[PDB]
């Protein structure tokens, strides 16, 4: 079977600049094809053949390798470009890169939200931080409860980039039995990010 | 032009067999092998075999052999008579096969191979789960007090997706979020929807999260207040 590599994971870049994509076969020789996948769109074929464009695709789109190294050019990076990008041969993919966009850094705005009387009148406790509008995507929530940290009772939830302000925003929920729930006081929420200068911790303490 | 029309989005039980169809329509039909491919979540695409209809001969990915029937039906209308559907058969599912899965055409160009796949349909989702049908419970996430607050509505314990969520009936949207659901381990889905707006408007200025879960007939007005 043949393994394809992708890098990197993901690329940041400007509308204006030109991105470069990798691609690399675990066997060398065979013409490697690209595909661009849109946020929830159907997959489009860009390359075929290595260096051939398909029906309809603009010609900043530049497919190049050799042996077992293979490349896809974005030059003028467009805003429709921001996109996941899969490499193929034969039956066989890489795992995808995803082309984000490039902004300066934001912090995000963060509110700790506790869980509602109606919610524990019938038996489990969701709590809910919300980090706002911030950049880049990467951010560590701790949940601590009495100073104790939370791990395995929490899920996140991350928005698609916004498409206008290139902002990211993330919910973390934490999810307490009712009865665990009224044994603590102090649920708090802290927040590293590379926008802040130290971490940022929301907090309130039950029924006060 | 080639055009390539899948079935709709179904939930199945594990143990289940789905039946996919792909009516393939603006060229001769008998002339171009089918593929069928799987978008899986966190695991990337999976080809799942080819059929080419002349004789309908197939081949099927390895891994796959056992679980999976691809035929197909040539179009019966004397004066329409080369376009075709393709159908794939996919069974013993489980979890694992929940995926967005496609039938998908090559080029039609001299350099074209086999795989590269210029036309691709719509994609039919496939959802395996043993869980109910159920609508969501809404809980409110209370704004807590110029500045900027946040407040939302937290939209629980649903299944199937999807639930849409609107705000003040449609009039409320800049900097609405509404997040892509969760998927709990009581395999049943759960999001959330917030917005922030200005702290001098939260004794002026009402609030109310519309929630519709359509596979329940499930509606909710939700009116979200300072705690």
């Amino acid at each position: 079977e043949i393994v394809l590599t992708q890098s990197p994971g993901i690329l940041s870049l400007s509308p204006g600049e030109t991105a470069t994509l990798f691609c690399k076969a675990s066997q060398g020789g065979n013409a490697m094809t690209w595909y661009q996948k849109r946020r929830g769109q159907v997959p489009r074929l860009l390359i075929y053949d290595t260096s051939r464009r398909a029906s309809g695709v603009p010609d900043r789109f530049v497919g190049s390798g050799s042996g077992t190294d293979f490349f896809l050019t974005i030059n003028k990076l467009d805003r429709e470009d921001f996109a996941v990008y899969y490499c193929q041969q034969f039956e066989f993919f890489g795992l995808g890169s995803e082309l984000e966009v490039h902004r300066t850094v934001a912090a995000p705005s963060v509110f700790i939200f506790p869980p509602s009387d109606e919610q524990l009148k019938s038996g489990t406790a969701s709590v809910v931080c919300l980090l706002n509008n911030f950049y880049p995507r990467e951010a560590k929530v701790q949940w601590k409860v009495d100073n104790a940290l939370q791990s395995g009772n929490s899920q996140e939830s991350v928005t698609e980039q916004d498409s206008k302000d290139s902002t990211y925003s993330l919910s973390s929920t934490l999810t307490l039995s009712k009865a665990d729930y009224e044994k603590h006081k102090v649920y708090a929420c802290e927040v590293t990010h590379q926008g802040l200068s130290s971490p940022v911790t929301k907090s309130f303490n039950r029924g006060e | 032009q080639v055009q390539l029309v899948q079935s709709g989005a179904v939930i199945k039980t594990p143990g289940s067999s789905v039946k996919i169809s792909c009516r393939a329509s603006g060229y001769n039909f008998r002339d171009y092998s089918i593929h069928w491919v799987r978008l899986i979540p966190d695991k990337g695409f999976e080809w799942i075999g080819w059929i080419k209809p002349l004789w309908g001969a197939v081949s099927y990915a390895r891994q796959l052999q056992g679980r999976v029937s691809m035929t197909r039906q040539l179009s019966q209308d004397p004066d329409d008579p080369d376009w075709g559907v393709a159908y794939m058969e996919f069974s013993g599912l489980t979890p694992a096969d929940t995926a967005e899965y496609f039938c998908v055409r090559r080029g039609s160009c001299d350099y074209c191979g086999d795989f590269p796949w210029q036309y691709w349909c719509q994609g039919t989702v496939v959802v395996v789960s043993s869980a109910s049908t159920k609508g969501p419970s809404v809980f409110p996430l209370a704004p807590s007090s110029g500045g900027t607050a946040a407040l939302g509505c937290l939209v629980k314990d649903y299944f199937p997706e999807p639930v849409t969520v609107s705000w003040n009936s449609g009039a409320l949207t800049s900097g609405v979020h509404t997040f892509p659901a969760v998927l709990q381990s009581s395999g049943l889905y759960s999001l959330s929807s917030v917005v922030t707006v200005p702290s001098s408007s939260l004794g002026t200025q009402t609030y109310i999260c519309n929630v519709n879960h359509k596979p329940s007939n499930t509606k909710v007005d939700k009116k979200v207040e300072p705690k």
